[PDB]
RNA sequence: UUUUU
RNA sequence: UUUUU
RNA sequence: UUUUU
RNA sequence: UUUUU
RNA sequence: UUUUU
């Protein structure tokens, strides 16, 4: 039984058989390729940095943001290591050019992430700064303790539920608001009235029915 | 691979 | 046609089918992708898209146990619902229509998943009225007369 | 009459960067999705949907 | 896997594996280096203090 | 026109003494963060966050 | 129906 | 739209 | 029946 | 889907 | 992120 319409079958068997993409390809929970490539032309035109250092650059905000989350309210700047130095970098760029969000553009940066974490596990204990503030207490879930976390088919059963009980205590009861404050100040009427020189008041034209006694 | 280092008002904008 | 709806079924298969998903759903095009919007889609999806992609829903089966041949291909629904047995891969899309064939542990668990994913979500049955006016036309007149653009005389008005 | 190409205009251009229209931003709403629905002169028909109307 | 934007990838493994930055170095939740030099400075400015004691 | 100059100099002002401006001072604005967006002449556009507009 | 700058 | 000193 | 993104 | 700083 | 006197 296939899908019929007006007799005639609606798939294609030849090509579904055929049709295997990545799961992480055609996933809702990450930007799309063509997002991906605009966001990082507007980074790179905002920052003024050409194609040969700007990679350095997407390091260190990989690791940075493994470290302190990846929200839409994150501002001030982000700091790169060159040596024993500190490079601030505006965040600005970073997530106003990010669509849909930041967290569903640094999904892109999942696997990397967690290969990075397990790799610095392995010369000294580095958890990520979400993984402590989430209070895990197994260093073993190190590599899946960041929130830009993509779960993939892959995940095994134990991380996957880590993450979904640290996503879950982060997001708590968190209410969302469609709208706020409406942009329109101006709840009055304008005031159209004339002002004259015989008028008794600035606020009355005449007295007329007044009577004195 | 040096790490460039932008300033705070880009002419760029 | 038939290869657009070929890659409507497997992003579907992934990303659930609600009415309230927007924007593009994409396609692999050997490694490119190709964003179709999902306006026509879901406007057009009579009672609901859910019940449209019904009918897709044995050839859905059939290729996840199918991906599931050459590498885990657990849908991304049955990530989000947490299932935690892979050969109840082929049953975790939200369109899987159940069937007098479907076997007991498949239903049980589809019916679970069900469950947990709507939760208590009340039906609201009507949103804000279209009507805004809650006031009524303001018909007087207005005229050099009148000694405000509130008032037209003070009538019994007594000065001391 | 030129809702469905304004429609279509917002969600076109929201495709290389994000545009809602001022109106949208008057209105402070904070989703983007609901960026081809945010003008004045929309009109709404039988074909949109539950939470754009 | 690994990210790209036009074919090209994004990252730079070279420099990735030879990156190990101290992790109090670029949190967030302390002071910049720069920051904390300036309200250094500040403090021994308005202290009138040399910076012996 | 403006508007995009004074918020970067607001920022940059902000990385070495702390500068609120004079108006975010009168409306009693208690976050520091939103300096940047604390003049009368701003221009809100789509890229401007949603806690600031 | 209008009134949304 | 204006009205934010 | 709908409500599972 | 978003909301995890 | 802030809010711990």
């Amino acid at each position: 039984r296939m899908p019929k319409s007006k007799g005639a079958t609606v798939l294609n068997l030849e090509h579904l058989l055929e049709y295997a993409p990545q799961q992480i390809d055609i996933s809702n929970t990450r930007a799309t390729q063509s997002q991906f490539d605009t966001w990082y032309e507007a980074v790179q035109l905002a920052y003024d940095i050409g194609e040969t250092e700007m990679p350095t650059v997407m390091n260190g905000l990989m690791v940075w943001c493994i470290e302190n989350g990846t929200s839409p309210n994150i501002n001030g700047v982000w700091v790169m290591m060159d040596g024993d130095e500190q490079v601030e970098y505006p965040l600005k760029p970073i997530v106003e050019n990010a669509k849909p969000t930041l967290r569903q553009i640094m999904a892109h940066f999942s696997d990397v992430a967690e290969a990075y974490i397990e790799m610095r596990n392995k010369k000294e204990p580095y958890m990520p700064r979400y993984g402590l503030v989430r209070n895990l207490r197994d260093g073993s879930l190190a590599r899946y303790a960041f929130d830009f976390y993509e779960v993939t088919s892959r995940t095994p059963v134990r991380a996957r539920e880590a993450h979904i009980q640290m996503k879950a205590a982060a997001l708590k009861s968190a209410q969302s608001r469609l709208f706020g404050l409406d942009g329109g100040i101006s709840t009055q009427e304008e005031n159209t009235e004339r002002h004259t020189t015989e008028d008794v008041s600035p606020s009355m034209h005449t007295l007329l029915g007044v009577k004195n006694m | 691979h040096t790490v460039p280092r932008i300033k705070a008002i880009t002419s760029k904008m």
